[PDB]
């Protein structure tokens, strides 16, 4: 029996599974910071549910085998490219950055759903909020074009506006010097091509926009680099901050049935991820779309619904 | 809302239009047309935003109108025969008026500007039962006093809304005002056999039925309400636009498709009164109608648009809801030609 | 035609009792395979909206499919066949309970029939 | 004016592949050699050598049920009898007279 | 005609089910098949009819109808088989669905002893030719194309309908053997009028009528070649079988109400050859003979005469064979050239033989060259236009002249001549293209043999 | 060498409000892709 | 999704089929005594 008007007209109420805990919180941080192994212990500390940073095939862990598949059939874009040729003469800088937004929008309703099915909170990394610095930095250093911010303000407008912003914000600050350091140490061959403008642009596009408006309805933390490696004092912060300004008191069990109905079933959730509006980035033509389709019809399980496939092993097809 | 009070007003709005149809008292069809006003507003405003409200209060404003149009019938006619029974008017006046307000409920022309905007303010859902259930009490009404109702008036109005429904479709992009010219058309080619045969109406009213309940599932099944969102969706679900072609092949009158068969036999009936110029303007008009569902079809399955990036991800999920009964009524829709004289069962 | 006001009718029954009076239509009507066909087809589209292997996925929702439209279509057919048989009834009884309107014609013979004729040139 | 001039991502026009080049003796039908060379056997059987010639013996043959030379007999056994008995052969009216019945004009 | 009928329903599961590499095969032996099962279909008696049951009956005007019909379908899969190598099984099985629907629609129209049946199948043969058209076409052009073909076809036979249930309504029955019996004149009125262009009409825009024929160039430039052939050879026949079984309940207004046809016909013939001379495509220039062709048919059944119906016939079955030819002629050029037009390819003689000797088989016979069939329907039709006036000849002798002309100039300037340099991809003609000509072309020389089997009832 | 499929020129004539743009309807805008507008 | 054959609906499906055609088997039978009956064949 899965959940349902049904389920909700006999038992199924969510009110009763939240118990204080749930305290859904976003650890964001500059690029090549510590907030990875911050958001690690914070979730480890309080009994949450980690979710790792959504990357380019964060979807293909989801559905079917957690095995990623091929990049074409799956992102058509690579970080690496974007790293080398950010001013790519083929669009591959917004095809990244779309790419990453609906991934983090689905790790978004995934961790939705499970806090409203289990009780149990989450912790997340940078969401589907905060997700615009880095389009204010690529366009700031002109590696997108206007327009291409207006399709994606339009895109995140429409779907941002059906869910319920975090409780908590942590913020973990780190001077540009000490990151850029910090990536000449990683070793990563692309990563010393970030420009210190690049990282300048992601962080005061964090703290002139993003920090305010987080702070206007929720609980903001910034902490430093020093600060920040001390979870203790972070867990006791966290218990200490009281959430009385959000919508989250304001939610019903009514409104959150709704929500539980809009998390799940994911295609609703993706539904205004491909407004039809014709970027040079984005669009795809009809034989390319034709070829690739095909070509991912193809894949082991991926012809038919997930328990009618006969090659994976699937059996007693003729009575399912 | 509440899924429970969403049930009971549903019920509300199926009770009403029950208690319409199986009453022979005037002021009992009154209240029965009262109690599907009073529950069907909320249904359209379920998805709260200001073009639903404004969809919701253009709807409550033309009905209650056409209610009271249709009281004030029922008061002359009680004047001049005191017959609280529905059965022939006993007076032109009250017979007019009533014609008028059971034209301003079901929607046909010159009363038939609220349709589109209403279909279009109001959801998916909310468009699929009003284009369909609600036609259901007053053609009932409409059909109980067929004796009656003068034979100029009606055939006009019928004529004046296939031609509306007919220019007015070539012009709209979204579907959701697509379908209510199209529903417009439609009642006016089924109210044009009243005088004649009322078995023809039930006919046509059952096709149309079936029909518009099957393109509105195909409808909310690909989740799309502009002509380039409905193209976009051949990239993920082949077959839904294939379906969906023939489903609209069907619905412009093409045989040898189920479509074909009420307009052919509507004709057919036409022609035993030396009625022949009629039916034949009314063919030469759904040509209209034809044009625009094949333009819909050329945008959606027979030519392939381009499609986005992110559509890659769209391939990876599968649609979780399901909808029950979409096969039988595409089914039911298309290939239901060859057992056309079942219509004598007096459906 | 408009038989809903004939008198001695039951307001809401499928099938009245005089209605047995006629032969059931057998088994093996065409327009019975007819409704079976339909059923196939409805458990065909069921399978491809699904994303099912269309022709072996569900046997058992193909065979309800079929049953139920095979069941429905038999009824169906029995009404259809005594309303008509009521038309025809009707018919008859009117024609014959009306001499005068329906006088019998005047047979006659091609030999004393002048038909203009008209070539073609 | 930093727009990258391609309205959207395509494939390449593909070149038209040569059936002759990977396989000569190729038979225009597939590319696979065996149900290619198949394809051509089934083709040539069913269409030259069965319909082609056993259809055309077939109609060739045809009993004469349009009757013609029924009607050769039946014309020439009339003309024998007409001109023995010194008949007039063809006769003007196809019905005869006594049978039909014209309705008197006075006028 | 079950016998018929229900095989060529078979043919969809056998299609549905078979290989991914197989399907062809298939479809082509087992319509192979079909077509000598039709053939008994042929011996005909000089009596009524092959009345099978009370649904379908059979002439010896639909017999050679139907068997070019069921021959055709083979034809069609091969050469459709060339430029559907890259597409996906399930549309490939879709695309010999449609022909096989198209294909079982004919069939059940040929007979249709009912004419609401025949209209219903006759308007039901509508929908696979759009979607072939609309689908799988080449050019841009295609969506204006279908738009064309429906709606030019469909605006004349809406008032078909209507006339059709008015005389059910006044007669009584529709079907056609007691149409026949029953008959009785038209007199001289308006409605009578009205009611015999509503019956007219529906069918010549469908031959199609000089005036009326726009949609004709379009709808066989734009479709493929399977959709060409089945347009050229099989769907404008329609109309003049639909025009030969209807006028029999027309008379006497007919005498007088063929004058306007008539003239727009023996002047269309003449323009419509003469546009064929100054023409860039290929394509066009085959829609345009065939445009003239059934121009010169209608003549011929609005003559009504023996003579005019034997030669109708006739012309119906040669025209088709020799359509389909040229068209199947065309698309392999094109399929090679990837241009379609005349003088872009020239000389090709010197590259392929044998395509030559086909192109100059094709172009003899559409050259109506005695003692093929061509010119038998169109000699049949000469003398009776003659009986019926002395001056038909002047137009009809103009009309021959022009299409020896513009025949031998599609011969030579695709054929003769030097070869262009610039052009260097003329691969060897494969052996489906020959024997798809051999094919198209020997029932030709056959039926040349035995002209008694396609002349129609009236021989 | 390939069929013709439509392009993003092609598509964009049904991207607006209505078919057949006029003077008096070049200034209306296509409804929002959801049914919400802003509460300004 | 790790979805096993539901027996349940598999049981229940069968049956309602099974149940259906015995039913109507077992109509037809009765309708045609009936008919016999009445027209005095049998
Ligand atoms: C001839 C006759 C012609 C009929 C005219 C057409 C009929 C269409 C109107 C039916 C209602 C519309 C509908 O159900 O959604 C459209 C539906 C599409 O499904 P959907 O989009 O997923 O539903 C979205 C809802 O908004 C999601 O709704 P929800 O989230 O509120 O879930 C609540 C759900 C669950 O209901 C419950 O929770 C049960 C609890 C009972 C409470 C008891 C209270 C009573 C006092 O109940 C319902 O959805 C409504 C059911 C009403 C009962 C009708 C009997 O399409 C159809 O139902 C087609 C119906 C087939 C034709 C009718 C029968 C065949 C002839
Ligand atoms: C007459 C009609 C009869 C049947 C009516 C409908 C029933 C089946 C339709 C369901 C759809 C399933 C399907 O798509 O086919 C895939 C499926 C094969 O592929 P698959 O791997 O299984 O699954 C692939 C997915 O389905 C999907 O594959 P995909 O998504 O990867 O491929 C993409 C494709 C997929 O899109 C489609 O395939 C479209 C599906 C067809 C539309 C259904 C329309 C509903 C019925 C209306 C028919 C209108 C007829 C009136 C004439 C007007 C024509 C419009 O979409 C496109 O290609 C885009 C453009 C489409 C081209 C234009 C569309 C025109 C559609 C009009 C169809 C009209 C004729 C239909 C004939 C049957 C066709 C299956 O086909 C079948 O296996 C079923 C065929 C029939 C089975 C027969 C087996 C029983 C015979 C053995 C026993 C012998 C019987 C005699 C007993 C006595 C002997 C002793
Ligand atoms: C004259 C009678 C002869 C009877 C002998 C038997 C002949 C049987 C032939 C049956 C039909 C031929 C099949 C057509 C395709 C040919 C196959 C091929 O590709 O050839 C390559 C093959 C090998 O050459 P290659 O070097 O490998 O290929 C290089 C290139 O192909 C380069 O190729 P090319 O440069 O070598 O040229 C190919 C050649 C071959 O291609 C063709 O054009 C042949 C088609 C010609 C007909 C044109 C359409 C007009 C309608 C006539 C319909 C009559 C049919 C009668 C029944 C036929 C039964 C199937 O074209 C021509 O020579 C020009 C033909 C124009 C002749 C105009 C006169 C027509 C009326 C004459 C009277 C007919 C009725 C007589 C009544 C009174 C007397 C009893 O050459 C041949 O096989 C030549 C065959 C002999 C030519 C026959 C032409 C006239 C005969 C027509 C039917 C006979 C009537 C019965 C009377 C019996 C006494
Ligand atoms: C696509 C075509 C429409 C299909 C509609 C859906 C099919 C499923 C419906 C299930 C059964 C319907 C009714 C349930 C049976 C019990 C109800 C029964 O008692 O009603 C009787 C009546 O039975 C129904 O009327 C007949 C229903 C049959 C509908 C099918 C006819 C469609 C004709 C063309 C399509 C051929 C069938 C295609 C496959 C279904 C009483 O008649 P009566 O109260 O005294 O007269 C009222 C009407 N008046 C007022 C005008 C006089
Ligand atoms: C390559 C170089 C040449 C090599 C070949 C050398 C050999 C020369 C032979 C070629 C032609 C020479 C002429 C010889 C003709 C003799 C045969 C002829 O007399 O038979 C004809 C018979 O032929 C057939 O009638 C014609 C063929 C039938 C046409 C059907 C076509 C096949 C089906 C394919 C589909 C059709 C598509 C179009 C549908 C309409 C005429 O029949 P008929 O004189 O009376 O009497 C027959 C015997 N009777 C008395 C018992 C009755
Ligand atoms: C030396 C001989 C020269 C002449 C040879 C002529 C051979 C002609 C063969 C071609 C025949 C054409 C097909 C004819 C089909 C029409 C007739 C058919 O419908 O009749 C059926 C009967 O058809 C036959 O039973 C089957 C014939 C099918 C096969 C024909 C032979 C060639 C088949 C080749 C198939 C592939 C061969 C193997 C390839 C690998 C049903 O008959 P029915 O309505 O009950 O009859 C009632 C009257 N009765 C009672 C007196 C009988
Ligand atoms: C454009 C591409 C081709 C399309 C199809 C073309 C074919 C359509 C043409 C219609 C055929 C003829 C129509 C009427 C024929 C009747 C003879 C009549 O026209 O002649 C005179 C009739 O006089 C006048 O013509 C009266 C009619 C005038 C009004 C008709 C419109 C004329 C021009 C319109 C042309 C538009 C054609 C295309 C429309 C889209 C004789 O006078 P009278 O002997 O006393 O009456 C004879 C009839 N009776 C005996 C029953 C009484
Ligand atoms: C490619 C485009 C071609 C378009 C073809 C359209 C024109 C077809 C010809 C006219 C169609 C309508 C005819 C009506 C159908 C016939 C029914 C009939 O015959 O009944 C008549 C009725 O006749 C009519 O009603 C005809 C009215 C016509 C109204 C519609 C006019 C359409 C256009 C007329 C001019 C077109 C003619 C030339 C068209 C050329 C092609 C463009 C008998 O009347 P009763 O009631 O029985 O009277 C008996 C007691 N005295
Ligand atoms: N919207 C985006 N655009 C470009 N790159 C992104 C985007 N989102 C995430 N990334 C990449 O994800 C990588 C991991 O982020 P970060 O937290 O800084 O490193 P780590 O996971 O080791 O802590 C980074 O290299 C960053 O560039």
């Amino acid at each position: 029996l899965q959940y349902g008007p049904l389920a909700f007209v006999l038992g199924e109420r969510t009110t009763r599974k939240l118990t204080e805990t749930s305290k859904v919180i976003t650890v964001d941080g500059n690029i090549c910071s510590g907030k990875g192994r911050l958001a690690r212990e914070i979730a480890e500390k309080l009994g949450l549910r980690h979710f790792p940073e959504a990357g380019i095939h964060y979807a293909d862990s989801t559905t079917g085998d957690g095995k990623p598949l091929d990049v074409q059939l799956s992102g058509n874009c690579s970080l690496e490219k974007f790293y080398d040729d950010p001013k790519s003469n083929d669009g591959n800088s917004y095809r990244l950055q779309s790419w990453l937004y609906a991934s983090r929008l689905l790790q978004y309703a995934d961790a939705l759903e499970h806090l409203l099915s289990t009780g149990q909170g989450v912790v997340l990394e940078r969401s589907i909020y905060s997700d615009f610095v880095f389009l204010e930095a690529m366009y700031r250093q002109g590696f997108i074009r206007k327009q291409c911010v207006e399709h994606y303000n339009e895109v995140k407008k429409v779907t941002a506006c059906e869910y319920l912003p975090p409780h908590v914000v942590v913020y973990v600050d780190v001077p540009v010097p000490e990151i850029q350091s910090r990536i000449q140490k990683k070793g990563n061959p692309h990563e010393m091509k970030i420009t210190a403008a690049y990282l300048q642009d992601i962080e005061n596009a964090y703290k002139k926009t993003f920090l305010p408006e987080m702070s206007e309805k929720c609980e903001v933390l910034q902490y430093s680099a020093r600060e920040a490696e001390d979870a203790e004092k972070v867990v006791e912060d966290i218990e200490y901050l009281k959430c009385d300004k959000g919508p989250w008191p304001d939610q019903d069990d009514r409104t959150f049935h709704r929500l539980r109905m809009l998390v799940q079933n994911k295609l609703e959730v993706l539904n205004y991820t491909t407004i039809p509006v014709y970027l040079p980035e984005i669009t795809i033509g009809a034989h390319q779309s034709d070829r690739v389709f095909q070509k991912f019809t193809e894949l082991p399980g991926r012809k038919y619904s997930p328990g009618y496939n006969e090659d994976v092993g699937d059996k007693w097809i003729w009575l399912k | 809302m509440n899924p429970i009070i969403y049930t009971t007003l549903i019920m509300t709005v199926m009770s009403g239009t029950m208690l319409v149809m199986i009453s022979s008292h005037w002021l009992l069809i009154w209240i029965g047309f009262e109690m599907n006003l009073l529950a069907m507003i909320p249904v359209l405003m379920k998805n709260f935003n200001p073009r639903a409200t404004e969809a919701a209060t253009k709807y409550f404003l033309t009905q209650a109108t056409a209610s009271m149009m249709l009281m004030m019938a029922i008061i002359i006619n009680l004047l001049y025969s005191g017959q609280w029974t529905i059965t022939k008017m006993f007076n032109p006046v009250a017979m007019t008026m009533m014609t008028m307000a059971l034209a301003m409920k079901l929607g046909l022309s010159p009363f038939h500007f609220w349709v589109p905007e209403v279909t279009q303010g109001i959801s998916l859902q909310a468009g699929l039962l009003l284009l369909t259930w609600q036609k259901l009490a007053p053609l009932s009404v409409l059909c109980q006093i067929s004796q009656s109702i003068n034979p100029n008036l009606m055939l006009t109005m019928a004529m004046l809304s296939i031609l509306i429904g007919g220019w007015g479709g070539l012009n709209q992009t979204q579907l959701r005002k697509i379908m209510a010219y199209s529903s417009i058309a439609h009642m006016g080619w089924m109210t044009a056999v009243l005088p004649y045969n009322t078995t023809m109406t039930i006919l046509n009213l059952l096709i149309y039925i079936t029909m518009t309940l099957a393109m509105f599932m195909l409808l909310i099944h690909s989740s799309a309400t502009t002509t380039l969102s409905l193209s976009h969706t051949w990239n993920k679900m082949p077959v839904i636009t294939s379906l969906m072609m023939v489903t609209l092949l069907s619905m412009g009158g093409l045989p040898p498709l189920s479509g074909f068969m009420p307009k052919w036999m509507i004709i057919q009936e036409m022609t035993k009164n030396e009625s022949i110029i009629m039916p034949t303007l009314m063919a030469m008009t759904a040509l209209l109608n034809l044009y625009f569902y094949m333009r819909l079809a050329y945008s959606s399955s027979l030519t392939m648009f381009p499609s986005t990036n992110n559509m890659k991800m769209k391939w990876q999920f599968e649609h979780t809801k399901q909808m029950k009964l979409l096969p039988t009524m595409i089914v039911l829709s298309t290939l239901v030609l060859p057992m056309t004289p079942a219509l004598s069962s007096l459906n | 035609t408009m038989m809903s006001g004939r008198p001695g009718r039951v307001p809401l029954q499928f099938l009245p009792n005089e209605a047995r009076s006629l032969p059931p239509p057998k088994l093996t009507d065409p327009r019975l395979v007819y409704m079976g066909f339909l059923g196939y087809c409805s458990g065909l589209i069921d399978n491809a909206i699904r994303r099912r292997p269309v022709v072996s996925a569900g046997l058992h929702r193909q065979l309800l499919y079929v049953t139920s439209f095979v069941f429905f279509g038999y009824y169906l057919l029995k009404r259809q066949d005594y309303m008509y048989a009521l038309r025809d009834h009707d018919m008859f009884a009117y024609v014959k309970s009306h001499p005068e309107d329906f006088p019998e014609k005047d047979k006659k013979t091609y030999g004393e029939i002048l038909e203009e004729f008209h070539p073609v040139r | 004016p930093p727009e990258p001039t391609i309205r959207l991502q395509e494939d390449p026009d593909p070149e038209d592949e040569n059936l002759y080049e990977k396989n000569p003796d190729s038979h225009g039908y597939d590319k696979d050699p065996i149900v290619d060379l198949w394809n051509m056997r089934v083709v040539f059987f069913f269409g030259f050598s069965i319909v082609l010639v056993l259809g055309s013996t077939f109609v060739a043959y045809l009993p004469d049920y349009r009757m013609q030379e029924w009607a050769r007999r039946e014309a020439e056994r009339l003309v024998k009898y007409r001109e023995a008995n010194g008949l007039p052969l063809m006769e003007s009216n196809c019905f005869d007279p006594n049978k039909i019945q014209l309705p008197e004009d006075e006028d | 005609m079950l016998k018929i009928i229900i095989p060529t329903t078979m043919l969809l599961p056998m299609t549905w089910m078979s290989k991914h590499n197989m399907i062809w095969i298939n479809a082509t032996v087992h319509s192979l098949l079909i077509s000598l099962i039709s053939l008994s279909l042929l011996n005909q008696l000089g009596e009524n009819s092959l009345n099978f049951s009370l649904t379908f009956f059979s002439d010896s005007l639909s017999a050679p109808l139907l068997v070019l019909t069921t021959w055709l379908l083979p034809l069609m899969l091969m050469a459709s088989q060339s430029h559907l190598s890259k597409e996906t099984t399930t549309r490939k099985k879709l695309y010999i669905t449609m022909l096989i629907l198209l294909q079982l629609f004919l069939i059940m129209t040929f007979t249709a002893t009912e004419l609401i049946l025949f209209y219903i199948l006759f308007e039901a043969t509508l929908v696979p030719t759009l979607i072939i058209i609309t689908r799988w076409g080449n050019q841009t052009e295609r969506l204006n194309a279908g738009l064309y073909f429906l709606f030019y076809t469909l605006a004349g036979s809406l008032p078909l309908l209507v006339a059709l249930v008015y005389i059910q309504n006044t007669t009584g029955s529709l079907n056609f053997l007691i149409i026949h019996y029953w008959s009785h004149p038209l007199s001289n009125s308006w409605s009578n009028i009205f009611m015999w262009l509503a019956c007219i009409m529906a069918f010549m825009v469908k031959m199609p009528l000089y005036g009326l024929h726009l949609w004709l160039p379009k709808a066989h430039v734009e479709a493929p070649i399977a959709g060409s052939m089945v347009l050229a050879a099989v769907l404008l026949k329609l109309g003049g079988y639909g025009m030969m079984r209807i006028t029999t309940i027309l008379n006497p207004l007919t005498n007088y109400m063929a004058y306007p046809f008539l003239m727009l016909s023996m002047w269309g013939m003449i323009m419509t050859s003469s546009i064929c001379l100054r023409q860039t495509d290929l394509k066009s220039l085959i829609a345009y003979s065939s445009v003239s062709h059934m121009a010169l048919v209608i003549v011929a059944i609005m003559i009504q005469t023996p003579w005019s119906f034997m030669g109708a016939t006739a012309l119906m079955i040669a025209h088709g064979l020799t359509s389909s030819m040229l068209f199947c002629l065309a698309n392999t050029n094109y399929e090679r050239v990837h241009s379609r037009t005349m003088i872009l390819a020239r000389g090709l003689q010197t590259l392929l033989p044998l395509m030559a000797t086909w192109w100059l088989v094709a172009s003899l016979t559409n050259l109506a060259l005695p003692p093929s069939i061509n010119l038998i329907g169109e000699l049949f039709i000469i003398t009776a236009s003659f009986s019926w006036s002395n001056i038909t000849i002047i137009l009809m002798g103009m009309n021959m002249m022009i299409t020896a002309l513009y025949s031998l100039y599609m011969l030579i300037t695709t054929q003769r001549g030097k070869y262009t340099h610039h052009i260097n991809n003329i691969k060897p003609s494969f052996t489906r293209e020959n024997a798809l000509m051999a094919l198209h072309i020997l029932p030709l020389l056959l039926l040349t043999l035995n002209p008694k089997m396609i002349l129609g009832p009236l021989y | 060498a390939r069929q013709w499929q439509p392009d993003v020129e092609w598509a964009e004539q049904f991207g607006g409000a209505v078919m057949y743009p006029t003077k008096e309807t070049a200034h209306w805008k296509p409804p929002p892709w959801n049914d919400v507008d802003p509460p300004k | 999704p790790h979805g096993s054959p539901d027996w349940l609906k598999v049981g229940l499906t069968l049956g309602t089929s099974v149940f259906l055609w015995i039913y109507l088997i077992k109509q037809h039978k009765e309708d045609v005594l009936e008919y016999k009956r009445r027209n005095g064949l049998e």
